[PDB]
């Protein structure tokens, strides 16, 4: 299992990367 | 999470257009954008995502992570 802090961070970072990469 | 957004994220992170996200991409994300994560915590977050240990995250695994509600 993942703590909710870590799971939330994981989801956040994945989306940040997708947004960043879309941008170039 | 809107499934449209989820599908767009998956497409962006599938670098080889093979229908999966390689675990290296996740490792990269956690190592570079993460805040002082240990290597074991990074490996744990990877394992939490890639649940079959295939070294690739398929769309079902991706959806499970991203759309899960634990409340
Ligand atoms: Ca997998």
């Amino acid at each position: 299992g993942l703590s909710p802090e870590k799971k939330k961070m994981l989801k956040k970072l994945i989306m940040q990367k997708a947004a960043e990469d879309l941008a170039n | 999470l809107d499934e449209r957004e989820l599908k767009e994220a998956f497409r962006v992170l599938d670098k080889e257009k093979k229908g999966v996200i390689k675990v290296d991409v996740l490792r990269w994300i956690l190592k570079s954008l993460g805040d002082e994560l240990t290597e074991d915590e990074i490996e744990n977050m990877i394992a939490e995502t890639d649940t079959d240990g295939s070294g690739t995250v398929d769309y079902e695994e991706f959806k499970c992570l991203m759309m899960s509600s634990d409340a």
